[PDB]
């Protein structure tokens, strides 16, 4: 992992909603580039999220 | 000997491969009935087979 920027419609949308509900956050970036799907996984024959 | 879970397994493919796919599960407070509702409804969530 490397701690590079990250800026844009989303991030701008993020701080607003930080700003108005007031919590802190700690943005990372998934692991894979996959938005997510229910995935056959190769062991015990089962479905899964990525 | 095969536990009740082994057993469901194998009921659950003979009803696979003959494609009875809509089935109804009848059990009594016979012992051991929690495990095999609960293995079944397991089986079923974790499936893809529908
Ligand atoms: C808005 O954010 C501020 C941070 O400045 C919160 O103030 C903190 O309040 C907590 C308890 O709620 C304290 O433990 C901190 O010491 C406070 N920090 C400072 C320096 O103000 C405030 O609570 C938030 N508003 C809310 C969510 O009520
Ligand atoms: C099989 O699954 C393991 C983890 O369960 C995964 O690391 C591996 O890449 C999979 N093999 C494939 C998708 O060919």
């Amino acid at each position: 992992t490397v701690p590079q920027c990250c800026y844009g419609f989303c991030i701008d949308l993020l701080i607003k909603l930080a700003r108005t509900m007031n919590f802190t956050y700690e943005v990372h970036l998934v692991a894979d580039g996959k938005f997510g799907t229910q995935e056959r996984v190769n062991n015990s024959n089962k479905k899964e999220w990525n | 000997g095969a536990s009740i879970q082994q057993q469901a397994t194998v009921m659950l493919k003979i009803m696979q491969d003959y494609d009875w796919h809509v089935f109804s599960l009848v059990t009594t407070i016979f012992p051991g009935y929690r495990d095999f509702i609960s293995f079944i409804k397991t089986t079923v969530d974790n499936s893809f087979v529908g």
